[PDB]
């Protein structure tokens, strides 16, 4: 669906198309659904330091934060 | 085969173009900008503080047609036949649309600082569009003796990414600083606040002790006059002269967006804040720094986010669905210094058709260490080279 | 032609407690019944100037012509029918500034020119 | 160690209408008791000077141990924290100035230096 295309796209804004980086910011494309969604809501909470994940990943609910995983890991 | 035609290669149109392509390859995508090659605004402070040069941030829009069909038509646009949804270039030809995007970017009010018209250009550069303008004020800073004062102007809300001249004196102030250690920096604004305020200051407090003065509307910093010949700025608080300066303008949407009546009273256009369709002319979408886009800033990832939410929409409307749900996000990171960055960074959700923050949203922390800065300069070029190849790779 | 040769105050910064007389002289001789000159105190920038090249700019706005302006006239004398050397008084010392000295000037050659002479009044 | 970064009034020519105090800042704090600040009024050749190479000369004539000299000091009470604010009760007349230190940081390192500038008068 759009709706998790939406969700995910903003994503490959700073972390390169489909997930692969340039470099400086860490690529996405070889991770999948899980340590995707665990590290987001790690990052929304604080248990993970981020000098810009945090601000991004509060910006996004649980269900939202598992579509967004899914979407990017399946393609 | 449906026709989707898109108004210019920056940040919003390439984007459009590229995701026409993704979420519906049955589409015939023309995108037209009037050259092959485009030069970012973001970065062009790294050349005027000679890091980089113009080619360093120019990209090729051939990936587009070479990688993903679309149709790349260097021209310009010179009017849009709304009624018989066709386009006209400045080489007469015309070009059918079912759907057309218009992301053309900014204009310069040339009548709106007493002094300033398109002839004021050439002495006293707003390099608010990046090229030529970048190139005459890189050159104007070299020229200039050292224990000269380099002016710089910003405007009023709203214009075209607002920490953008505050990373330009602090880019300037890195230039100055080896290079011109006696010159200074005076800035000039119309306005009594800033954005990422706290943390430019701290940053120019610790890199560049002394250098810059920034002087609010609320104590006489408004430009009411310039003289060009003389490089004299005239404010409530007196006149000042500069050795160089930077006038930036206020702005209003493209010319295109402008002639062709898709902007309101303001000099933007007004849009659905779902789908971009204009408010006003029903087909054509408007995208990036043209649009109102309630709560999103003018800036490079605004537009690259409006695209996104903007293509889905026109696929719908094609396809006769419901327009989705939509999410954006921008951010904008700001060099204080080479090894010193900061950002300001937010999500973006529909609310009560208004465009509207997610809880979240925020500038880097204040109380944070040298580290912290140098990674954020590192992820600002990651962000940069990024976001540049999903448009143009 | 009538050009400027020389001219005292000199083009430069310098202590002058009192003064009354400033001098032109002039390339040809020039008439009095047909020569205007003026004289203002310039309003300098906040930030200042840093050379000479930005008091003669400034000075350039004015002119034996102008109105009303940013800067402040001074009241003169002139002390002259046909001379190149012209000189100029007021009855009180002028205060400290950057002045600026317009003239339109008929040469005896039947000429008009205009120009301007300025110099930075330091006290003493 | 401690360098000059900005000062008030700028090097430059200024309008500083009864300039009541000088302000600098340097590069890091600066230890009170052991530095010193004077500040000379420059008296300026008969010829004058033609540019601030030439003022930024004729303050280098003068230092912090300086005893008899062609121009006149001036009173200033000292309050320094890296900004220091030179002082004085009256209001400063027209002039080229020359502001002069030997400057103690707390690494125990000495600089000396000036900043010079030029007060050219004005009204309040
Ligand atoms: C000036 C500036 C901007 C800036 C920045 C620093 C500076 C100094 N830093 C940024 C940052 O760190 N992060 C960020 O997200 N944005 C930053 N920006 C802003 C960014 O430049 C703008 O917000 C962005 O450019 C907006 O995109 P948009 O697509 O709305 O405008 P554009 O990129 O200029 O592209 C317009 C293109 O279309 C062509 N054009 C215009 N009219 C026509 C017609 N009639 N026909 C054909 N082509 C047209 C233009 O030529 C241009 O290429
Ligand atoms: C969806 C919209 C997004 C997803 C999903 C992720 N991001 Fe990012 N991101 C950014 C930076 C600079 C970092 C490094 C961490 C920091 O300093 O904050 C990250 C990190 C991640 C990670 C951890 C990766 C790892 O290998 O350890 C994941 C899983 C991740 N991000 C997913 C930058 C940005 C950014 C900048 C403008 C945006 C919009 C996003 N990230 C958005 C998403
Ligand atoms: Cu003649």
């Amino acid at each position: 669906d759009l709706r998790g295309a939406l969700l995910a796209g903003n994503c490959y804004g700073c972390h390169g198309p489909n997930g692969d980086s340039q470099g400086g910011i860490p690529s996405l494309s070889g991770l999948d659904a899980d340590q995707i969604a665990e590290t987001m809501l790690a990052f929304r909470s604080g248990t993970r330091e981020s000098t810009v994940m945090q601000r991004q990943a509060s910006g996004y609910s649980e269900d939202e934060i598992a579509s967004i995983a899914q979407h990017i890991a399946q393609h | 085969a449906q026709r989707v035609v898109v108004i210019g290669g920056g940040f919003g149109g390439s984007t459009c173009a590229r995701y026409l392509r993704h979420f519906d390859p049955d589409l015939e995508v023309t995108l037209i900008n009037p050259s092959d090659t485009y030069t970012t605004c973001p970065f062009s402070n790294l050349v005027l503080g000679g890091e980089r040069d113009l080619a360093s941030i120019t990209h090729d829009l051939s990936q587009l047609e070479h990688h993903h069909g679309v149709r790349l038509v260097q021209r310009w646009v010179e009017s849009i036949d709304a009624d018989g949804h066709r386009v006209v270039l400045d080489d007469g030809s015309a070009i059918g649309y079912d759907r057309l995007v218009v992301s053309p970017g900014i204009d310069l009010r040339w009548d709106a600082v007493e002094g300033y018209d398109q002839a004021a250009q050439e002495a006293m550069p707003h390099a608010w569009r990046p090229g030529e303008q970048t190139l005459l004020l890189r050159r104007q800073l070299e020229a200039m003796s050292d224990g000269g004062v380099v002016v710089i102007a910003p405007p009023a809300n709203p214009f075209r990414c607002p920490p953008g001249p505050y990373e330009r004196a602090s880019l300037i102030a890195h230039y100055l600083k080896h290079h011109k250690p006696r010159s200074k920096i005076l800035i000039l604004d119309a306005k009594d606040a800033f954005a990422k305020q706290g943390l430019f200051q701290t940053g120019w407090e610790t890199l560049y002790p002394g250098m810059i003065e920034w002087v609010p509307g609320i104590e006489g910093g408004t430009v009411e006059r310039v003289d060009a010949a003389t490089g004299e700025v005239f404010t409530p608080s007196g006149r000042y002269r500069g050795d160089v300066v930077n006038l930036i303008p206020p702005q209003h949407a493209g010319a295109i967006a402008r002639n062709t009546g898709l902007t309101d009273d303001s000099g933007w256009c007004p849009v659905n804040q779902q789908t971009f369709e204009s408010l006003q002319i029903p087909h054509i979408h408007v995208i990036g720094d043209a649009s109102i886009a309630g709560a999103m800033p003018k800036a490079g990832f605004a537009a690259n986010s409006q695209a996104k939410v903007c293509a889905a929409a026109v696929v719908a409307a094609l396809h006769g669905f419901d327009p989705t749900e939509p999410s954006w996000s921008s951010t904008c990171y700001s060099l204080v210094g080479p090894e010193y960055g900061i950002s300001v960074s937010a999500v973006y959700r529909l609310d009560n058709g208004s465009i509207v923050a997610s809880e979240g949203a925020g500038v880097s922390p204040g109380e944070a260490d040298d580290h912290f800065r140098q990674l954020e300069a590192v992820y600002a070029r990651g962000w940069y080279d990024n976001i540049t190849a999903e448009m143009y790779g | 032609h009538a050009h400027l040769r020389a001219a005292d105050p000199p083009e430069a910064i310098v202590d002058a407690a009192g003064l009354r007389e400033i001098r032109l002289v002039f390339s040809e001789p020039v008439v009095d019944r047909f020569s205007t000159f003026r004289a203002f105190r310039l309003s300098l920038p906040e930030n200042g100037i840093r050379n000479l090249t930005q008091l003669n700019t400034l000075a350039s706005e004015l002119g034996v012509d102008t109105e009303e302006s940013a800067h402040h006239e001074v009241e003169l004398e002139s002390d002259l029918s046909q001379s190149a050397e012209v000189t100029l008084h007021s009855d009180e010392p002028l205060p400290a500034g950057a002045y600026a000295v317009v003239w339109r000037v008929l040469s005896v050659d039947g000429h008009t020119t205009t120009g301007f002479h300025a110099f930075v009044h330091a006290g003493g």
